[PDB]
Formats: structure tokens, C-alpha cells, sequence
RNA sequence: CUUGAGUCUCGUAGAGGGGGGUAGAAUUCCAGGUGUAGCGGUGAAAUGCGUAGAGAUCUGGAGGAAUACCGGUGGCGAAGGCGGCCCCCUGGACGAAGACUGACGCUCAGGUGCGAAAGCGUGGGGAGCAAACAGGAUUAGAUACCCUGGUAGUCCACGCCGUAAACGAUGUCGACUUGGAGGUUGUGCCCUUGAGGCGUGGCUUCCGGAGCUAACGCGUUAAGUCGACCGCCUGGGGAGUAC
């Protein structure tokens, strides 16, 4: 039951803070694929997109840190 | 010749500073017949982690279809220039002139 | 000839998937067994508990006709999924039927809100709707007379997850699930769930427009440990269930029963 | 697992909680991974292994399940 | 001594010993107790019992600093850990957040080897 | 990779009807072109060895494409040798 | 001549390679604050570190190495192998249609290259881990297992080494022979009326038929039915040793 697959996403947006939100965890981390349901490819994507944002501050690495 | 996609995080002390910035860092892009497909000043905002000890930076996005060697010079500014705390020059595929999600 | 191929597309066109074309005839009672036969590959092993109505009792002998469900096909021997399900279709035309004249009107009944809206019963089934939607003003059937005759006007509905509040007294009066997975979240909004499968560990009540719950064993009865979910409660039956906790990041919203 | 006491919450209630929060993270779990080395190919082997008994408890006990015991 | 109201106890819960200090919220240790220091030694020391009386044992200590709320951050993996902060909760301050804080590297130092038993 | 234009421009000069492309010759240059592109990198990255695998593939095509020309039209091929300035 | 082989067009997914940046967590050390008697460790202990203020706790700094979650009998690579994020240079694979070349192919003794870990050379680096070594245990002994420390090494650069259960213990290439359940990555049509429906390609995990097999098992990714080329075996030891 994927959403990027339903809403048809070309590529996934590290921008697109809110929708990554939902996919990561209260304690920071990337959420799985068994878990959301979101399909193989797209999840890669979402993982990275993820990963850029903590870069760029705009999702945590963790709940602790600060 | 081939779009990047910048974001870079300005010092929260420097905001007034923002716009001079920005305005050269377009210019430099304008020079090499490089266009400037987007260009989004998101503003003071909060950061999900204290980077350097402060806790708010000033966030500004911008697209570019500019050769490499300007992009390598803005970023040889980037790393030099202190108001600056982070930046992220990063490829795309396409242009992608439509506004981004968080000022939309 | 091409007698068979246009018989075979004729039948084709004489049947669909779903629980929609009454056609099975009750071929054999036994209880607690019913068995059909609606044009299909094999005969259901139907329960009793898909056609008691309403007070126990059996309504249909021999040669009568309920459509089932399906697009599920073989789990070793057999067909279908369950013809009370059908009902559910006939129930949302029901709802829809409002609609047109937007004014749906039959009998609704609700004593009181597991999860802020009273329940409504229609007919056999009951269900549970939104706070507001029991009553057209802040009336309140507390102060009614104890289950009493009304109609339902519909206040709300969630369109997915399937909950429905509806209207009682005052005649005159006329992706997607885990982004805002905050409508039952409070601490202990109840609802009404159907069970799908006892995991041993479990019992995966699941109803809510796509999401996952389980009320695994620990609470289930008030007895812990020596339960087994399967003798306590069903297989696919609609029960008293509420969150107890919502996870929204790795969709494990644990709901309980001992309450 | 960062958690706050809500106002009129019970002690043992919060505790409960944490408990539960803690588990979700996998923390204490983690933390036993990374308590000693694994080498690279004892990792490898768990992993296939523990798929391989994974598959077997699926298929294997599902052809079993439909002849019956007695 | 000057008194304060609110505080922290942090929870270091080993394998072995746990280790239980009551600081301010600034960082400034006011007191601290171990199962060690409680009366127990090699397996004693390494329960849940010994765990929740170095608690208690520190609680005592931090009395007249006049604790009335406590956040409590919980280290490690051990037995004393729900029991601990038990015990706390029993002599009675206001446990306001209960947090854990291991250290989860995101795979930085090689751990030492496993051992052969 | 070579670039479009630059392989079309390629293609043009040595292919007969410039549509062709399968040409033996055309690829040759195609190759050769590669080749020698590759050649800057590699002076810079000596340990890039999996790159220069498909670099030493490239040049053994071209070779297998050289001993093919020759043993089927030999003036073509010393005309191609002559062009692209390869010692055999 | 175009069916094999290759070239061109547009896309696709990827821990494929090389180079250069950077991020956050955690360990260690240094400086300082708070604080007070234990810490640590084990089966149980002791060595060890501690009132010269440790352990705990907070602040600041240094430096190195590795990249939690994602993460998967997932992916890529000829094999070895490859895992944070970003950029630059770069190799291959696959699909979609066309267009072209026109057997240009397959295999390969010698030859050439790549080739984990350890190891070697020169110059750097050195947090953690740790051969050697030391002490404490255990023991009849304990040149081990366990504990406390700990140096080569692990890390980087450029050379060498050329081996591993370098394994699918299965050479490469091609053709042909019943099925099922998946995974992954394309792509054509279809009311995508919805997460779908019907196909068609690539790679891949498991089960199983005929057949094969000493049996175990293999089974369209063959260990089946055949062809082409190469490599290799001829009782155990002596020996993959001596010269």
C-alpha cells in the first residue's frame, strides 16, 4: 500500500519536510518498508531525501541530540 | 550546460546581509550565460539541531543551469565566506522552475 | 462448438466477482454449517453466525438465495468469502440513497458514544458515528427514554474508514492513513472493529480505512497468560476495541479489549 | 525515547510507557548487538539463516497445517 | 547548603553495577549512589533489589536540597533500570520526564571481541 | 561516455551516408575517439582499474574491427589508419 | 543475406570504479566545573584505576576511525569486492522502438592484466580494536580459553606480495526440454472507474516434474538433452614435499 506509487511522485523531495516526517521515526529514524508498505524504489529514495534533510538541519538525526 | 539546485543556511545575525549576497551570487551565475531558473529566500528558520552552537539559520534556495566551473567558484565562496554556516550544491535532471512545498 | 467458447463468455457476462448476484442456493443445513452454491468452483463452508438475524434464530431453509464475495480464490479447498459482507453493500446503498434527496430515513436508536458519538444500530448491524451526530442540537438521549425509536439523519461519515454518527429524535429538524492519524487518537477513543486473524499472539482488529491493530493477548479477557485468543473471542466479528496508543511512524497503533 | 508525565497520569501508567517506547526503539536490543565484534561473515551467516528458518516456518508448516493431526 | 526544587537523577545502569547520581538541572551533581556502595557485591550488586537501594540510598542523600520534582535519565542496559526509577518515584519526588539516553554509536569504534565461553 | 554531438560529428565524417552509423570504420573512431578521451583520465587515476577494464575492452573491439577491415577491403583500411593515425 | 556479433537514438535502476569535500552519533584523551568513595571486572575473584578526588555528572577543545536507522536470501561488479551525504572524472548492465554494419563470431596452451586477509618496503597517521608481550585468574600444569593492560598491525600515499573453504567446493559460449510461489528492475496496452487488469523483456530466491545421479541431491540459473573450445584427475601415504 504505497503512497509514491498511488500519488505517482517522479522523485521524492528532501523540501517536502511534512511528507518525510510521517516516515521517520518519534525517535528519528528511517521508518521500514515492511512497516509503511512503500514500495522497494521509491523507499531507497525516500531514505536519501531523508538523509539530506538531517543535513541540512531540516529533520533531526536523533531526538536527543542538540 | 547542466542544473544545480543550491540551498545554503546564512548566520541568523547576518539576515540583513541576505540579499547583497544573494544578488552576487546571481550575478557571478548571470556572467558565464548561466540562468537562474528559481530563486527562494525561505527566511529565518528553526533548526532541527544547534549547527555551531546557534539554533536558528537563515535558509535560501536557488536553481541554477550554470557550467561547472562558476558552480566550483560559488562554492570555493561558500567555504570561505563565514556567514554561511552550510551549504548544499546538488544536480538535477531538469530545470524545475515550479515553487518548493515549505513556501507553498 | 464455439457453442461452448459463447457459453463460456456468456457466463462470464451471467456472473461478477463480488457478493452482488444473489445466486448460491442453500443445498445443505447443518449446523453449524451452511453451503451454497453460486456458480462457482466448489460449495462455501458458510457459518450459522452469517445468517442468524437479529435475535438468534435461522431465517432461510433450503433453495434460498444470498450472494456471498470473493476475489479470493483457493486456500487449499474451497470458495468464497462470507455473503454477510454483501449486506454491508446493500447497507451503503442504503446510506447513499440519502443522497438524492438528502434524506435518508429508516429508524436509529443510540443509547450512547464508545468513542464520543452514539452508536447506531440498522437493522442487524450496529454502528458506531462521531459525537455530534447522535443528536441534531446538545438535546442529549441520556435523558430519553433507553434505546430509543428515532430514524438516524446523518451528522457525519469518514468516506474510508467506514464510521457513520447519525441524527436521533427531532423530526422537524431537515499516504493516506498516516499523515493525520490523529481523529482517534486521544488516549482511549473506542471503536468498532471487525477481527481478521488470530495470530496466536493476537488478534488483528483492523476496520479504520487501512491501518493495522492487534489487542494481542495480554489484555483480550482478565485473564493474562493462558487465554488463547482464538477460544476467547471470534474469527471475523466486529467488537468493542479502542487505540491505547498510536505510533504514526511505524504504524503500530495497539489497541486493547479489557476495557 | 524522550517521554513527559501528563498532568493527572499515573506513575506506574508512564513507567508503562517508557517501557513500551523503549521497546519500539529497539534500544536495549542495539545495544547488545554492539556489545561485542561480529565479523563481517558471521553477520552474513546469521542473516541468511535466520531467512532460511524464516521461510521454513512459512512454507513448510503451511503444507503441514492442511492434512490434519488426528 | 542551598536548596533546589527541581533536578535530575541520572540512571547509569551496567551489567554489573548501577549507579544512580541526583544533579541539578545545570549539570552539578548533588549526590550519588551505587548498588556497590549499597552492600552488595558480584552477583548481588548486578540485580534489580540492589539497583532500586542505591536509589532510595541516593534519594536519602539529596534530602536536604529539598528535591520535590525530578526528570530522570536512564543509561545503559542492565536490571536496574524500571527498578531504579521505582524506587525513586516511591521515596517521592514529581518524576516529570523519564528519558533514555544509551549511547548508540551509528557504527563509529570497533567494539572489543567476543568472548569464547 | 563520448557525448551526443560529438559522436554524431563522428559519425557524419566517417559514415559513407551519415545516417549509417554501423559503418566498420565509423566505429573504429567512434572507438578510437573514446580511447583516447580515456587516456586523460587514467593518466589521472592510474588505480581507477575497473574503468580501464572497459577501456582495454574498447581497444580490443576496435582491433577485432581493425583485422576485419583488413582482411576484407584493404584500401579502406589503410585510408582509416592513415586518418585516425593508428601504428597498425 | 540478417536470425549471431556489434554501432547509433531515448530513457532506466544501481554500496560499480577513481578523486575531492562535508555531516552527525559514539569511543579515547586534554582543560575546567559539580561531587564523594568507590569504580571496574568475573562463574567467582584478583591484577588494574581511585581521597594526589576516580567512577558518575555537565561545559569546552583535540584527534582518528567507522558510517546506526534505511537494509531486504535487496542492488551493482569478471572475480576479489563495494554501504552516511554532496560534487567532479569514469566503466558496465537493462529496456523501448526504429535505423545501420553484414558473420565482424565462440573458445584459448603460452602471454598480459586485475586479484580478500595477513605480510613486506619508504613516508605519514594512530581514536577504537589487538597478534606479540606483561600481570591476575582458572588448572595437576595452562607457554590457552576468562580478566586488566598492551606493541606491531588495522587507517592514508606510492610500490611489492599473488595466495584463501579466492566455494555454487559446479570452466566459458550457444541451442533445446513440463510447472508453481516470490523478489527486483524496465516496458506495451487497458475505463489506472483504485492500492489494480492482461501481457512482454532483464537479473534474481525458494519448491518441485521428466530426466539425470552412488546416493545425497540437481532440476529452464541442470548436476537434464546436445555441440564448440579449453583446464584438470588416474589408489592411500611419502608430498603439493625434495632437487
Amino acid at each position: 500500500f504505497c503512497r509514491f506509487t498511488a500519488e505517482g511522485v517522479q522523485e521524492i523531495d528532501y523540501k517536502d519536510i511534512a511528507t518525510l516526517k510521517n516516515y521517520i521515526t518519534e525517535s528519528g529514524k528511517i521508518v521500514p518498508s515492511r512497516i509503511t508498505g512503500t514500495r522497494a524504489k521509491y523507499q531507497r529514495q525516500l531514505a536519501r531525501a531523508i538523509k539530506r534533510a538531517r543535513y541540512l538541519s531540516l529533520l533531526p538525526y536523533t531526538d536527543r541530540h542538540q | 550546460m547542466r542544473h544545480y539546485e543550491i540551498v545554503f543556511m546564512v548566520h541568523p545575525d547576518q539576515s540583513e546581509q541576505v540579499p547583497g549576497m544573494i544578488e552576487r551570487y546571481t550575478a557571478a551565475i548571470t556572467g558565464a550565460e548561466g540562468k537562474i531558473h528559481r530563486l527562494e529566500d525561505w527566511g529565518r528558520r528553526q533548526l532541527a539541531y544547534p549547527i555551531n552552537k546557534l539554533h536558528k539559520a537563515h535558509y535560501v534556495l536557488m536553481n541554477v543551469e550554470a557550467p561547472q566551473e562558476v558552480i566550483d567558484e560559488l562554492e570555493t565562496t561558500f567555504r570561505f565566506n563565514d556567514a554561511v554556516i552550510r551549504s548544499m550544491v546538488m544536480r538535477t535532471k531538469h530545470a524545475v522552475t515550479e515553487a518548493s512545498p515549505m513556501v507553498k | 462448438e464455439s457453442f461452448a467458447q459463447l457459453f463460456e463468455e456468456s457466463l462470464k457476462e451471467i456472473e461478477t466477482r463480488p457478493g452482488s448476484i444473489v445466486r448460491g442456493v442453500v443445498v445443505a443445513i447443518d449446523k453449524d454449517v451452511v453451503l451454497v452454491d453460486a456458480g462457482l468452483k466448489s460449495e462455501s463452508a458458510i457459518p450459522a453466525e452469517q445468517f442468524k438475524n437479529a435475535q438468534g434464530e435461522l431465517e432461510i431453509q433450503v433453495g434460498d438465495e444470498v450472494d456471498v464475495a470473493l476475489d479470493a480464490v483457493e486456500d487449499g479447498f474451497g470458495e468464497t468469502l462470507l455473503s454477510r459482507e454483501k449486506a454491508k453493500r446493500h447497507e451503503a446503498w442504503i446510506t447513499l440513497e440519502k443522497a438524492y434527496e438528502d434524506a435518508e430515513t429508516v429508524t436509529g436508536v443510540i443509547n450512547g458514544k464508545v468513542k464520543g458519538g452514539f452508536t447506531v444500530e440498522l437493522n442487524g448491524i450496529r454502528a458506531f458515528l462521531p459525537g455530534s451526530l447522535v443528536d441534531v442540537r446538545p438535546v442529549r438521549d441520556t435523558l430519553h427514554l433507553e434505546g430509543k425509536e428515532l430514524e438516524f439523519k446523518v451528522i457525519k461519515l469518514d468516506q474510508k474508514r467506514n464510521n457513520v454518527v447519525v441524527s436521533r429524535r427531532a423530526v422537524i429538524e431537515s499516504e493516506d492513513p498516516w499523515v493525520a492519524i490523529a481523529k482517534r487518537y486521544p488516549e482511549g477513543t473506542k471503536l468498532t472493529g471487525r477481527v481478521t486473524n488470530l495470530t496466536d499472539y493476537g488478534c488483528f482488529v483492523e476496520i479504520e480505512e487501512g491501518v493495522e491493530g492487534l489487542v494481542h493477548v495480554s489484555e483480550m479477557d482478565w485473564t493474562n497468560k493462558n487465554i488463547h485468543p482464538s477460544k476467547v473471542v471470534n474469527v471475523g466479528d466486529v467488537v468493542e476495541v479502542m487505540v491505547l496508543d498510536i505510533d504514526e511512524e511505524r504504524r503500530r497503533i495497539s489497541l486493547g479489549l479489557k476495557q | 525515547p524522550v517521554i513527559k508525565v501528563r498532568e493527572n497520569e499515573p506513575f506506574d501508567v508512564a513507567l508503562r510507557r517508557f517501557k513500551r517506547s523503549c521497546e519500539k526503539a529497539g534500544v536495549l536490543a542495539e545495544v547488545r548487538r554492539r556489545e561485542f565484534y561480529e565479523k563481517p561473515t558471521t553477520e552474513r551467516k546469521r542473516a541468511k539463516a535466520s531467512a532460511v528458518k524464516r521461510h521454513a516456518k512459512k512454507l513448510a508448516r503451511e503444507n503441514a497445517r492442511r492434512t490434519r493431526l488426528y | 547548603r542551598k536548596q533546589v526544587s527541581d533536578g535530575v537523577a541520572h540512571i547509569h545502569a551496567s551489567f554489573n553495577n548501577t549507579i544512580v547520581t541526583i544533579t541539578d538541572r545545570q549539570g552539578n551533581a548533588l549526590g550519588w549512589a551505587t548498588a556497590g556502595g549499597s552492600g552488595f557485591r558480584g552477583s548481588r550488586k548486578s540485580t534489580p533489589f540492589a539497583a532500586q537501594v542505591a536509589a532510595e540510598r541516593c534519594a536519602d542523600a539529596v534530602k536536604e536540597y529539598g528535591i520535590k520534582n525530578l526528570e530522570v535519565m536512564v543509561k545503559g542496559p542492565g536490571p536496574g533500570r524500571e527498578s531504579t526509577i521505582r524506587a525513586l518515584n516511591a521515596a517521592g519526588f514529581r518524576i516529570t520526564n523519564i528519558t533514555d539516553v544509551t549511547p548508540i554509536p551509528h557504527n563509529g569504534c570497533r567494539p572489543p571481541k567476543k568472548r569464547r565461553v | 561516455s563520448l557525448s551526443t554531438e560529438a559522436t554524431a560529428k563522428i559519425v557524419s565524417e566517417f559514415g559513407r551516408d551519415a545516417n549509417d552509423t554501423g559503418s566498420t570504420e565509423v566505429q573504429v573512431a567512434l572507438l578510437t575517439a573514446q580511447i583516447n578521451h580515456l587516456q586523460g583520465h587514467f593518466a589521472e587515476h592510474k588505480k581507477d582499474h575497473h574503468s580501464r577494464r572497459g577501456l582495454l575492452r574498447m581497444v580490443s573491439q576496435r582491433r577485432k574491427l581493425l583485422d576485419y577491415l583488413k582482411r576484407k577491403d584493404v584500401a579502406r583500411y589503410t585510408q582509416l589508419i592513415e586518418r585516425l593515425g593508428l601504428r597498425r
